[PDB]
């Protein structure tokens, strides 16, 4: 009924009746048999005398075409179109407004009415004699193809056939029309349209019938290249020769057009491009200095050579030498443009080259001179325009080579200095001009700016009192950099800087004491007055105690209290000794109450003003606040933050170190943190050596309750009264060697009860650990040779049953002889071949005697240990071998350029075990880090990866190993020996079914195979080679391989689907031309099945085979433009139709 | 007894990797049933005791190895173990078949297959002594491979193959998928636990020592890895607790220091940095929203702090103006799309932000409105349209053009200012016109294009009428001067009517002609002249040499005056022209301004003379100028009209709604009012209560007796 | 001496039906309203504008206003009123 009642109102013949009933439908509709009555209505009213029903009733038709049966669709769109043709304006008007408005909201990827629309705007605009109608079905048929390109694929032949003859109507819009439907179209058409549109358009520039056809042509062309890109991409070889023969006719308006298309080309297809960029960039250097008319319409040809050789430039790295070579010259010698606008256009150039650059630094250096005479010129114009240019442009050079202004400083301040000062200069000029002057003062030695100051100082500090804000904080920051460069702190320098400071503390205390100037302004004069006060305090009068006054008050509110703690840092830790005694008493309470407001800077930040304070002024500390400040420490020792925790160790252990009276009060909450913080797992770098420090400190202070027998009952009280992590072992090992280090006096004593501890057949495990450990550490630094029964307890706390012990009493045999090499390592070298039976951890006692030693004390013993390992190098059994190629890599460390030939010397001459132990040896010179082995390394390791060619199996395995180890931790050494190792690697993935073997019983099959150790290890490099370098190996041979791989064992099947996986995003391209052979063996490999006399495992083994290869699968189909093949199309397909397929691909999603 | 030796011989060789003959292989099958033919538990616990001595035996090469000794060791005894048990249990399918199952129905508590014997005695004998240090070695390994060095997978593998399958129930003997009990609870805990310590410890480390942007590339890097390892040499059910476990421990907690650093990369530009910090950020659940609302504020920032260094200069600068807000869009626009992939949340705070600062900002506040942005776009529009980038511009014109609250001051100097290009032919091109109209039909309403085209339409007509006219001229006498005129529809155009004016007789020819000819064709129509629009060309004869000057009807009239008399009094040159004070005070001080009337304050006691010998230096001169305070008082006019307007509108909308609804209450009035005129401008409350009280005095809508504050209407 | 070359003059035509005066209320278009001249200043004698229609009819607003509660029809025509101007 409420319908019905609409329906009547909206023939009311009273204007407000049918808004309202119009409004409310359209609210309403945000019925059945009944839409035939709305449809009809609302395409009458669409003609009403009111212009509010007809906008109403257009909008209504969005919410309508979504809410109807489709074949009132059909009449909607059939009445709109054959309105859109009628013989008056309005209805024209109003029709093509509500068919835009209709085909906005029709849902993309339907059918029948976009062809429909197609079937009548093709003979719209095959018209030729109502411009007006031609140019609104070019408009729709734009907005159609924009968003509905996907379907209609069938309607691409006619729409290029009536498209293609309205670039030559006389009225130039409609061919403007024309070209943006026509990259609408390209964007989504299909190859033969594609191709029949390209020849039509270079046929066309051929004839060349007419000048003006010409112009919309090569537009056309650049247009094509903009909006497609990759897909012209193998036509440029025919199409820049027509456009290069169109560069030299004599229109200004041709050449024009004509560098735009050579700018679309470079910058969208880049590949294509390369072998014209010689003549392109010829061109525009050519037509750059295009003026006919002066002799020192033509400046857009200049305008757009401009942006070809910005747009070349941008986008072209390794071309930066021919760049320097031919291009900077003429665009510095452009600098005197007449006109502002090329002149902008060349200033950005060379800012993209600029930045392009960051030897071309050489070649920049050698430039500079011209830029710098160049500049002079244009630095003094009426033009704000290109006084900021030149200051950018100055800005960027002194970012890309920090020092090359070093001789042009007293031609390049006067223009500073102008600029300044001119009343004719706006905020962002004198911006501008205060960042160069910033960034030139922080980029030089202070040395050469000594002669200006006194030119620089004015004008500063009359930009400091400027009344826009932000000059003023370009001048602050200016200023904190001129003080610093007047009187440095870290150089002798002899300049005077007397009589400049008191016009800048005058022009910065007014700006810091303020309380209504914005917050910014307020951080940069607290930054500018702590930087004046550290740098040249000692020359300013009384005002030190009032801004320091200032300081306190600034201190209390929270805009600015971290630029005043960082000041007050600053000031602190200065060599002039400025006293801040008057300000320590009232701010020590403060920074001690800031270590509660939850903010991690904020903490950081205090607890280095406080360390530094009590450093600096410990003469006037008082026990008030030192408590105050000892209060809150114990919240902020804990495992969650350890940055936070080692800033309070080291407080700790500077007031112990300044204050010893104060560490009567730290026996209650605070140690027990500590102690906590002993026994956490992840102690670890700088918080262990702060933890050491302060207990080295504590215990020489010598308070009660704080001594070395009450710490050392503390640090081993949980473990002789019962520890869940080995870390904390360590940890407490280590703070028990770090005491006794600290007094030697006790040490004996400490060191017989260990030895009884370990000794005695009642103490557990833990006790054993603990005190093995302990005994290690000490004896690191310690000599401990008075011990008579050391030796003969560790040796025999080596035949243990607990594995942990065993590990433990090797590190401390090794840890031991480090304090004294002479009396211990000939012991260890004698045992290794006194005793077989205990040889695996001896050896483990020597690579740690090995690697935590001094260089100066072992090299006696080179030549004895050397001997030794290569004595025991051929070994039969394992695990013994791979220790002592450990200990031999490790020793090749120390002194290596003797030892590293004599190991290259085996390879040629030797046997089987040799070759692999000295190439295993190798792989342990190799760290992440930077080492002094590296230019060796680089230069040898050639002769150890040609081992690739072995006849011996394990020794290519080991090459292998070593080779991916290189890959992984520093590429930077087997890159150039790519195209020499890559066949080998290639060859060590194939099958060898010579080592295949298999060994039967009954109707049950087992195969064993020699070489899949190898092929694992080859395709691990593989997948190593991906991520390390990808651009210098060929991706055409590796798919071959990977495609091997596929049917190739189950672990190899895994590696090589997660490789698929990864190479699905890195260059894509590739993986499409062979998708075709890739799914085969995954189709294989997802369908195939297992016999029915079969145990679960191998059910389950196939069903994750099978998930990981459609995982793969899916990966693959996720690349672009792929679902149109017909193997994978296929595939998708039969995953569909199948059940079983279909369910593990729904169980991967 | 002698059957069992036999038996015992055989298998004894079947754990051995030696082939045999299928021949023996059926021999000890024959035996195996002729020992069945219960009887059969003797048999089953003679290969439980046999599996046990083999095992036990067994173990003791393995009791002392370490590292990675006991996994080969663990997996090479495993292998083999394994594909023995497979062929045993294939050559007892008797017994498995018949004996166990009629054991399994009946009510037995320890009897199984023959395979899931040997995996319930290999768990019971080898596997339990020995899995700590066999964990305790791949976690080692595992450890070592992180550090950066090359391991055998194929050991971490075999002993993770070798737990899963050791977990069989064996007691309910049926399932579906695998059971994971000893997987999860001897290796798995131990492994994750050991993932969270190692990179809750690199983390803090690589942090305290380097900056976020390597950071970053590290933990993207590590993810990489642990993906690989995952899918590599573990189960397919760690995957998901050790992607959570590694993101929550390497992005969940440097949470604060990210958004620390987001700002730090929004004020000097890296969009590289920006983008990994999305990518990285985008996995934890909910973590995108502070870097959104910071987003926001930093663009709403720069917006404001851009347009505040223009000055004053921008408040009679349109270009500048809208220049400084289109390279701040344009720049965070590609921002957002280049490193944020296009999110439709970064798009709604890159909206919220540019609405926020182009309605209110430093230009705005000198102005004490937010009308003034509208203006300054339609007057970047009118410059862009007097006399290929021009469709580019305007586009990006119309894309600043959504972001305006108050649309109306726009739509309104739009069309005052198309009406001055379009009565003065100064029009750069009707193809830019054109798009210009296009743009705002796809933009504006329908309504406004046509009040639009109507004076289009009327252009269109009085060019139509003017070679009219022409040709009526030829037969008849013809006319002294070129004549051309402009007839428009007086309620389509913003023209007011001209002041006082006496029309100078060198002119009168044409006014009388015209006149006659429109009176003649049109009946029941009266024109009305505009002297202030009209404009001319003056050619003199009485200088150094001749001049063409260009001037409007005004300066004709006070400067064809002077063809009598060299000198004149402005007190009396008002009565030569009939013009007012105020209009002839400043066409006086723009004509000597020019040099060209030599004799500032002008009082009726000045005496004004024309000027001979000077001259200019080209031949053509343009001395039509306007007038600064015109542009001015115009703009006010203009503002004031707006103002009126929006009343109207707001009282025709409440008389539509009461005409609608018979009785509403006040709020529901407020809501449907706001919502209708939501597209043109958004009113304020006093204003509407305001239209509501005056719409009561006119005898509209009155307040119903009771239940206050509730109108209804009245016809 | 000065001589005129060219004119070029902008008019503008309205119906010559009314002479300068309401249709609805025998009253010039330029004064107050005779149903707000009869009363005395108050919030609805501040806009007494004159309203164009698209027939380029002119009237006062608050006549055609008025006129439009009962009637749809332009008083000198026969066709639909749309207000176009103020
Ligand atoms: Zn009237
Ligand atoms: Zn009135
Ligand atoms: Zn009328």
């Amino acid at each position: 009924y409420h319908i019905s009642n609409l329906l009547e109102k909206m023939t009311s013949s009273d204007k407000d009746f049918r808004f309202m009933a119009t409004n409310d439908l359209m609210t309403e509709l945000q019925d059945d048999d009944s839409e035939r009555k709305v449809v009809k209505m609302i395409l009458k009213l669409l003609e009403d005398k009111n212009g509010e029903v007809q906008n109403l009733a257009v909008k209504c038709l969005g919410p309508l075409v979504s809410k109807v049966k489709e074949y009132q669709v059909e009449t909607i769109v059939d009445t709109l179109c054959t309105n859109m043709l009628s013989d008056k304006e309005q209805l024209r008007d109003i029709s093509s407004i509500g068919l835009k408005t209709v085909i906005g909201e029709l849902p993309p990827a339907a059918a029948n009415v976009c062809k429909k629309i197609t079937g009548r705007l093709t003979s719209a605009i095959a018209k030729q004699e109502d411009v007006s109608v031609q140019l609104e079905a070019l408009d729709i048929m734009a907005d159609m193809l924009s968003r509905q390109g996907g379907l209609l694929v069938n309607f691409h032949p006619s729409i290029l056939t009536c498209l293609l003859p309205q670039l030559t109507s006389p009225r130039l819009a409609v061919r403007k029309r024309t070209i943006i439907a026509l990259g609408h179209l390209v964007m989504s058409c299909g190859n033969i349209v594609f191709v029949d549109l390209i020849e039509h358009l270079l046929s066309e520039l051929s004839k060349n019938d007419s000048m003006s056809t010409t112009r919309t042509y090569i537009q056309c062309i650049a247009a094509i290249s903009r909006q497609a890109g990759h897909r012209i991409g193998e036509y440029l070889e025919k199409i820049i020769p027509l456009v290069v023969k169109f560069c030299n006719v004599d229109d200004d308006e041709l050449r024009e057009y004509c560098i735009q298309a050579f700018e679309s080309f470079v910058r969208r297809c880049p590949k294509e491009v390369y072998p014209h960029v010689s003549t392109i960039i010829n061109i525009c250097l050519k037509y750059l200095t295009y003026d006919p008319n002066y002799n020192y319409m033509s400046w857009k040809v200049r305008r757009a050579a401009a942006k070809c050789l910005d747009a070349v430039v941008s986008t072209r790295h390794e071309m930066l030498p021919e760049f320097y070579k031919t291009v900077s010259p003429a665009l510095i010698s452009r600098f005197k443009e007449r006109e502002e606008n090329v002149k902008a256009d060349v200033f950005h150039a060379y800012l993209s080259l600029l930045k392009q650059t960051r030897t071309p630094l050489t070649m920049l250096q050698s430039q500079v001179p011209n830029i710098v005479k160049a500049l002079h010129k244009q630095m003094k114009e009426k033009s704000v325009k290109t006084r900021q240019c030149c200051f950018n442009m100055l800005t960027e050079l002194v970012n890309v080579l920090p020092g090359a202004l070093t001789q042009h400083i007293p031609v390049l301040v006067p223009g500073i200095i102008f600029s300044l000062n001119d009343k004719s200069s706006s905020s962002n000029l004198k911006i501008d001009a205060l960042s160069c002057l910033y960034v030139i003062l922080c980029n030089h030695s202070p040395q050469v700016f000594h002669p200006h100051v006194q030119a620089l100082v004015p004008p500063v500090v009359a930009c400091v009192g400027d009344p826009f804000y932000k000059i003023t904080s370009e001048a602050l920051l200016v200023t904190q950099q001129l003080v610093k460069v007047i009187r440095p702190l870290d150089q002798p320098s002899s300049f005077d800087a007397t009589p400049y400071i008191k016009d800048l503390f005058t022009c910065t205390i007014k700006r810091l004491k303020a309380a209504d100037i914005d917050q910014e302004v307020k951080e940069r004069a607290i930054s500018c007055m702590g930087q004046i006060i550290c740098n040249l305090g000692d020359n300013l009068g009384s005002d030190l105690p009032n801004t320091l006054q200032i300081f306190l008050e600034r201190l209390k509110n929270e805009i600015t209290r971290l630029t005043t703690v960082k000041a007050l840092t600053l000031i602190a830790g200065s060599p002039l000794k400025i006293d801040l005694r008057p300000v320590l008493g009232e701010g020590v309470p403060i920074l001690a109450s800031f270590l509660r407001k939850n903010q991690r800077a904020l903490k950081l930040g205090t607890l280095s003003a406080l360390d530094i304070l009590i450093k600096n002024y410990s003469d006037s500390l008082t026990a008030a606040m030192i408590d105050a400040v000892l209060d809150e420490l114990p919240p902020l020792i804990s495992e969650s933050d350890m940055h936070v925790s080692q800033m309070a160790i080291s407080f700790l252990t500077t007031l112990a170190k300044v204050y010893p009276s104060s560490l009567s009060k730290i026996s209650g909450s605070i140690l027990n943190e500590l102690i906590g913080l002993v026994r956490s797992p992840l102690l670890q770098g700088g918080a262990l050596s702060a933890m050491l420090d302060f207990f080295q400190a504590l215990v020489v202070t010598g308070t009660n309750n704080l001594g070395y027998m009450d710490l050392l009952r503390m640090l081993t009280g949980p473990v002789y009264s019962q520890l869940t992590h080995k870390q904390s072992y360590y940890s407490i090992a280590k703070c028990v060697a770090a005491l006794t280090r600290a007094c030697p006096k006790e040490g004996p004593a400490v060191v017989g009860q260990f030895i009884q501890d370990v000794k005695n057949s009642r103490s557990t495990d833990s006790i054993r650990l603990l005190a093995l450990l302990s005994l290690g550490e000490v004896g690191h630094h310690i000599d401990l040779s008075g011990q008579l029964e050391l030796k003969s307890v560790i040796l025999e706390a080596f035949s243990s049953p607990s594995e942990e012990v065993k590990s433990a009493a090797s590190y401390a045999l090794g840890s031991i002889s480090v304090g004294n090499l002479p009396e211990y390592l000939p012991f260890v070298l004698q045992e290794i071949t006194s005793q077989p039976k205990r040889q695996y951890l001896l050896l483990h006692s020597l690579k740690e005697i090995i690697s935590s030693a001094s260089v100066v004390g072992l090299k006696p013993y080179v030549e004895n240990i050397w001997a030794l390992l290569l004595k025991h190098c051929e070994c039969a059994e394992e695990g013994t071998r791979n220790v002592v190629v450990e200990c031999l890599g490790k020793l090749t460390l120390i002194d290596p350029e003797t030892l590293l030939p004599r190991l290259k010397g085996y390879l040629i001459s030797g046997s089987s075990y040799a070759r692999s132990s000295v190439v295993t040896a190798v792989k342990f010179t190799i760290s992440d880090h930077p080492q002094p082995i590296d230019p060796l390394l680089k230069n040898c390791i050639g002769d150890f990866l040609k081992t690739l060619e072995d006849p011996d199996l394990n020794v290519r395995r080991v090459a292998l190993v070593t080779f991916n180890s290189a890959a992984h931790n520093k590429p930077s050494l087997i890159r150039d020996l790519l195209d020499t190792v890559l066949p080998h690697l290639y060859n060590e993935t194939k099958v060898r079914k010579e080592l295949i073997r298999e060994v039967e019983m009954g109707p049950f099959k087992h195969t064993v195979d020699d070489g899949l150790d190898i092929r694992k290890a080859a395709f691990e490099c593989m997948y190593t080679l991906l991520d390390s370098c990808l651009d210098r190996l060929d991706i055409f041979e590796f798919l071959n391989h990977v495609e091997d791989g596929l049917k190739d064992h189950y672990d190899i099947k895994m590696l090589t689907f997660l490789m698929l996986v990864r190479l699905s995003t890195l260059c894509p391209s590739a993986v499409l031309q062979r998708l075709d052979r890739l799914v085969e063996p995954l189709r294989a490999t997802c369908t195939t099945k297992v016999k029915a006399n079969s145990v679960k495992q191998e059910f389950e083994k196939q069903d994750e085979l099978k998930r990981s290869a459609m995982r793969a699968v899916a990966a693959l189909l996720t690349i672009p433009e792929a679902e149109k093949s017909p193997l994978m199309s296929e595939f998708q397909s039969q995953i569909s139709s199948n059940p079983e397929l279909a369910a593990i691909f729904e169980s991967i999603q | 007894d002698q059957i069992w030796d036999d038996l015992r011989a055989g298998i004894q060789q079947v754990y051995t990797r030696q082939s045999m003959a299928k021949s023996r292989y059926m021999e000890l099958y024959t035996h195996v049933y002729n020992y069945c033919t219960f009887v059969g538990l003797e048999l089953y616990k003679r290969l439980k005791e046999f599996l046990k001595n083999y095992l036990t035996n067994l173990l003791k090469d393995g009791e002392d190895l370490m590292d990675e000794s006991v996994l080969k060791f663990y997996t090479q005894q495993w292998e083999d173990y394994r594909f023995s048990s497979k062929v045993l249990n294939g050559i007892c399918a008797y017994l498995n078949r018949h004996w166990v199952r009629r054991e399994c129905d009946e009510g037995r508590k320890g009897i199984y297959e023959i395979y899931s014997l040997a995996l319930v005695t290999w768990r019971d004998c080898l596997f339990r002594p020995l899995n700590k240090q066999v964990t305790n070695a791949v976690l080692k390994l595992i450890e070592k491979e992180r550090n950066g060095e090359t391991i055998n997978t194929r050991l971490i593998s075999g002993v993770v193959q070798s737990y899963v399958e050791l977990g069989l129930n064996e007691d309910d003997a049926f399932a579906k998928g695998p059971t994971l009990t000893v997987y999860k609870e001897s290796f798995e805990s131990q492994f994750l636990a050991d993932t969270e310590r190692f990179y809750t410890r690199e983390s803090t480390e690589f942090l305290q020592q380097n900056p976020v942007t390597e950071y970053m590339k590290k933990a993207e890097a590590r993810l990489l890895e642990e993906q690989r390892r995952v899918q590599v040499y573990l189960h397919e059910s760690t995957q998901d607790e050790l992607a959570r476990k590694c993101e929550q421990v390497l992005i969940e907690k440097h949470l604060e220091i990210f958004h620390t650093e987001f700002q730090n990369l929004l004020d000097a530009d890296k969009n590289e940095d920006l983008g990994r910090m999305y990518n990285l950020v985008s996995r934890i659940q909910d973590g995108l929203g502070e870097l959104k609302k910071l987003l926001e504020t930093h663009i709403h920032n720069q917006g404001l702090a851009a347009i505040e260094k223009c000055g004053e200069a921008a408040l009679n600068d349109p270009k500048m103006y809208v220049q400084t807000v289109l390279d701040v869009h344009k720049k965070y626009n590609a921002l957002v799309m280049s490193a944020f992939n296009n999110d439709a949340g970064f798009v709604a705070a890159l909206d919220k932000a540019c609405g926020r600062f182009i309605n209110n900002n430093a230009v705005t506040k000198m102005a004490q409105s937010s009308s003034k942005s509208p203006e300054l776009l339609a007057r970047y529009c009118d410059s862009l349209l007097k006399k290929a980038e021009l469709e580019d511009t305007l586009n990006q014109v119309m894309v600043v053009f959504k972001y305006i609250e108050d649309k109306d001051v726009f739509q309104k100097f739009y069309a005052k200012m198309l009406a001055k290009r379009l009565v003065h032919q100064n029009s750069a091109s009707d193809d830019a016109e054109a798009s210009m109209i296009s743009k705002l039909k796809q933009a504006c309403g329908f309504e406004y294009t046509s009040k639009l085209q109507r004076m289009f339409q009327d252009i269109g007509v009085s060019k139509d009428l003017n070679e009219q006219f022409k040709k009526h001229l030829t037969n008849s006498e013809p006319l002294d001067l070129d004549f051309s005129i402009q007839v428009l529809s007086s309620g389509s155009w913003p023209f007011q009517q001209s002041c006082t004016f006496a029309l100078p007789s060198e002119l009168e020819r044409s006014y009388q002609r015209f006149t006659a000819f429109y009176a003649s064709r049109h009946s029941g129509r009266k024109l009305t002249w505009l002297y202030q629009l009209s404009k001319g060309e003056l050619v003199t004869n009485c200088f150094k040499n001749r001049y063409t000057l260009q001037a409007s009807t005004f300066q004709m009239a006070i400067l064809l005056q002077y063809n009598t008399e060299d000198a004149y009094t402005v007190q009396q040159l008002t009565d030569s022209t009939q013009i007012k004070m105020d209009i002839l005070a400043q066409v006086l001080q723009i004509l000597l301004k020019s040099k060209l009337l030599v004799l500032v304050e002008l009082k009726p006691d000045t005496l004004i003379k024309l000027y001979l010998g000077y001259k200019n230096k080209k031949l053509r001169v343009n001395i039509n100028v306007p007038m600064k305070t015109e542009q001015k008082q115009e703009q006010e006019t203009t503002h004031k009209n707006i103002e009126e307007d929006r009343k109207l509108l707001i009282q025709a909308a409440i008389v539509r709604i009461m005409k609608m609804r018979k009785v509403l209450k006040h709020q529901q009035l407020l809501g449907e009012v706001l919502t209708q005129l939501s597209s043109r401008f958004k009113p304020r409350v006093p204003v509407i209560k305001k239209c509501i009280d005056i719409l009561i005095e006119k005898e509209y809508l009155e307040r119903v007796d009771g239940e206050k504050d509730t109108y209804s209407y009245l016809a | 001496r000065f001589e005129v070359k060219k004119w070029n003059a902008v008019a503008l035509w309205a119906w010559d039906i009314v002479v300068d005066n309401c249709a609805i209320c025998r009253n010039h278009i330029m004064d107050l309203c005779i149903e707000c001249q009869a009363n005395q200043a108050s919030a609805t004698s501040e806009e007494c504008t004159v309203a164009w229609g698209v027939c380029n009819h002119a009237f006062h607003f608050h006549c055609i206003s008025r006129w439009l509660k009962t009637r749809q029809v332009c008083p000198l025509d026969n066709r639909e009123w749309e207000f176009q101007k103020y």
